[PDB]
DNA sequence: TCAGGATGTATATATCTGACACGTGCCTGGAGACTAGGGAGTAATCCCCTTGGCGGTTAAAACGCGGGGGACAGCGCGTACGTGCGTTTAAGCGGTGCTAGAGCTGTCTACGACCAATTGAGCGGCCTCGGCACCGGGATTCTCCA
DNA sequence: TGGAGAATCCCGGTGCCGAGGCCGCTCAATTGGTCGTAGACAGCTCTAGCACCGCTTAAACGCACGTACGCGCTGTCCCCCGCGTTTTAACCGCCAAGGGGATTACTCCCTAGTCTCCAGGCACGTGTCAGATATATACATCCTGA
């Protein structure tokens, strides 16, 4: 019989793996293209240093990790294990972004 | 000693926007505190802006950029429009 | 020889000279521009007029002729941009906006 | 553009 | 048969899942991705707005890391390791 | 007799329409003196400072209760609990 | 010559006062354990504010805590208050 | 007479003269006291020493003799007072502390 | 052109603490940024303290009060002790 | 669903006061005018840091509908919170007395600013190796159908 | 409960490139003065914060009672866990352009500084009418009954 794990063990292993690792999780080039497209709406023909994009990616990843932590706390408080968009909305509202 | 405040100026602005509307002492103090806070914020923003550019003079552009950074959207646009009009009419006479 | 206020030159209400003195004595930089006090006075005057218009409208909506901190709080919180500007500011004698959750209502 | 406060 | 592959979807399901796993999330609903993309877009819009304003103030056309760091500090998100 | 809840909403409306202080002045002043005793002895307080402290405390408490009510409603309940306050403070970053 | 030591005035924040504050915030139903946690949070907040206020008082060589010190402490804590000066 | 650094006079590693110049040209006040740079340099050296010893302990606890940003994040987030001091600061390449909620653990 | 940094000072402090430990470049830049941030915070708080007291000179008392206000508890106590020792020994010499 | 009783809430009127609008002296802060120096604008130059196929991999980017545990709705319960009422407690006002300390004012001495001369410590450029990244291999440890 | 199977840690070998040390070369740190002034200190004034008492009365308190909502339990179901490999399916290394960020040199006119002079707002009285308070009354809404 095939040996396929119960749901949840792989999730915990992945959580441990990426909580022990400290490298970027977002593809560099798509994020750079998104940054350039967003900046195009402000000023045309703008140049970006590599270090600026790196700092942008670091800040975005840190903010996303914090937001997901708050969302997980809200989901646990809601007697659930699966995060929902309303959890993110509640976290942002309590923070003060909405 | 004498106390400095913006009470009469706020009163004149209120009369210009509403001739038949009064103002309370507590509301006057709140308005003065708000004006002082905005003044401090804009001055600090301009000072920091000049400092980052190795510049030792706050010009109209520093105040403009501070207004853009601090005031959100339409507030900043109307503020920069009014400031540009005021400085232009001042330097034209 | 006839003196004339700088505010009258720029048609402003807040005093250009006082703003210039505050900028000079605020320990911001070695020097300050000539048009910066005028620009700051214009911005402050616009903000004051904008907040006072809404405050007067709120006071008139409550059959009152003298603006009270409650009207100031209502005017600030009812304006989205002003609410963002003063999102970390609390006003004495202002109270809170009337807001009751839908789920709390009976049905 | 000017004097067009959304409010 | 193609308007199928796109750019704004570049923040893929694996990337958002990896970020959530790093954040401690164990199970993720399918609707999380769009909301996360919107929130990231808003955050990036604000930061880039401040950065471009600083760049325009400095008579420059190239956005440096200094501008991004200064914008983050102005937004209460001071970052270490870039100046 | 009114059904439970109607008086609750009535008081909610009444206090959301009013702006006066909701905390007794003398007990709050005594609490402030007790708290200040832990830092410096024989401290004197102005009336305006006490009023400002009370206003700030009331505003912060109202905001905290608003966040607690939002968290409680998120949990499909209508009764606030200390867990909701703890969650709100944790999300705020105070703990 | 009277050094009065005050204690147990944290109970001076009566349950009806907390209920009124919750009503102003929109709370409809209140558990019985809310009051103690609210009192604890309130005490922590005033401890944090008063520590800075007394520090400012000592710095200025004053024995009386003024409203300006409270406003400065609140602003330093990101809680700027309008209607008392500054 | 040979010149002696003010840092040597106070037995400090940080440069008293450099921080004094930074204070003078930082547009903070019209005048600067003599002992304020020394006191500030001492405080800065104490904070730096605290962070460096914590980072060294973190690196030694991972069989590493080289300080990396991961050790910085570990050291800062493991100290409650320092975490409170740097609760609004993000460290690049610092990572996240291993933290799995009890409810998420298998039961 | 010459660029200011705190590299040698931090390295010497670590050598005094950990004689056999090195630092990566990224962590070293993080150290420099942290030192600059603390410098800016203390200097700004001291300037605010001097402005509030209508003072035009930053002395040891203002910096000490800033340290007490910004550093929590034991950190503030130890920083005050170390700075007071340093200033006393400097005045003696 | 519709209707009456009881309740609170919105509305109109009087009068009555104290907080707001107004007027006034003056003095100190604002306005005029001249000077000098340095910081900002402008011009020219260097070169360092940002963008696309013959003569291209290969693994993310997204196909194939076979498929278990948590989200969700419903239901019963019993305790706990809301609501009302008599008592009692303490908050609030005002009145008096007094003093520690906030606030203002005059010296004048020590402390910092500023300039000139001097020099050594930190910064730019350039090796040089070893701690750390990668990998391969095996022992150890975690998970799962019995 | 226990080995099969897969994931992880450790042991050891090998190659790499970034930190540590070295060596100029400034220019900012140090020292020695001279000179202006900031507030330390002493003295005086006089304001309100403290302490206490007495009266009035509204709110906290304890208790009784009723009902409705959090919680535990049970049953249904769905979606995105999952591996199982296309039709045509993101990083490297390259080489190359060139433009703007950085640097250097002149120059000029804008503002700090100083002196003089004058009137605008700030403290201080002084009236007065808009909301506070009180009462009386009409209307909206909940509760209960049918």
């Amino acid at each position: 019989k095939p040996h396929r794990y119960r749901p949840g063990t792989v999730a915990l292993r992945e959580i441990r793996r990426y909580q022990k690792s400290t490298e970027l999780l977002i593809r560099k080039l798509p994020f750079q293209r998104l940054v350039r497209e967003i900046a195009q709406d402000f000023k045309t023909d703008l140049r970006f240093q590599s270090s600026a994009v790196m700092a942008l990616q670091e800040a975005s990843e840190a903010y996303l990790v914090a937001l997901f932590e708050d969302t997980n706390l809200c989901a646990i408080h809601a007697k659930r294990v699966t995060i929902m968009p309303k959890d993110i909305q509640l976290a942002r509202r309590i923070r003060g972004e909405r | 000693s004498r106390k400095e405040s913006y009470a009469i100026y706020v009163y004149k602005v209120l009369k210009q926007v509403h001739p038949d509307t009064g103002i309370s002492s507590k509301a006057m103090s709140i308005m003065n505190s708000f004006v002082n806070d905005v003044f401090e914020r804009i001055a600090g923003e301009a000072s920091r802006l000049a400092h980052y550019n190795k510049r030792s003079t706050i010009t109209s552009r520093e105040i403009q950029t501070a207004v853009r950074l601090l005031l959100p959207g339409e507030l900043a646009k109307h503020a920069v429009s009014e400031g540009t009009k005021a400085v232009t009419k001042y330097t034209s006479a | 020889a006839k003196a004339k206020t700088r505010s009258s030159r720029a048609g402003l209400q807040f005093p250009v000279g006082r703003v210039h003195r505050l900028l000079r004595k605020g320990n911001y930089a070695e020097r300050v521009g000539a048009g910066a006090p005028v620009y700051l006075a214009a911005v402050l005057e616009y903000l004051t007029a904008e907040i006072l218009e809404l405050a007067g409208n709120a006071a008139r909506d409550n059959k009152k002729t003298r603006i009270i901190p409650r009207h100031l709080q209502l005017a600030v919180r009812n304006d989205e941009e002003l609410n963002k500007l003063l999102g970390r500011v609390t006003i004495a004698q202002g109270g809170v906006l009337p807001n009751i959750q839908s789920v709390l209502l009976p049905k | 553009n000017p004097t067009k406060r959304e409010r | 048969r193609k308007v199928l592959r796109d750019n704004i979807q570049g923040i893929t399901k694996p990337a958002i899942r990896r970020l959530a796993r790093r954040g401690g999330v164990k199970r993720i609903s399918g609707l999380i991705y769009e909301e996360t993309r919107g929130v990231l877009k808003v955050f990036l819009e604000n930061v880039i707005r401040d950065a471009v304003t600083y760049t325009e103030h400095a008579k420059r056309k190239t956005v440096t890391a200094m501008d991004v760091v200064y914008a983050l500090k102005r937004q209460g998100r001071t970052l270490y390791g870039f100046g």
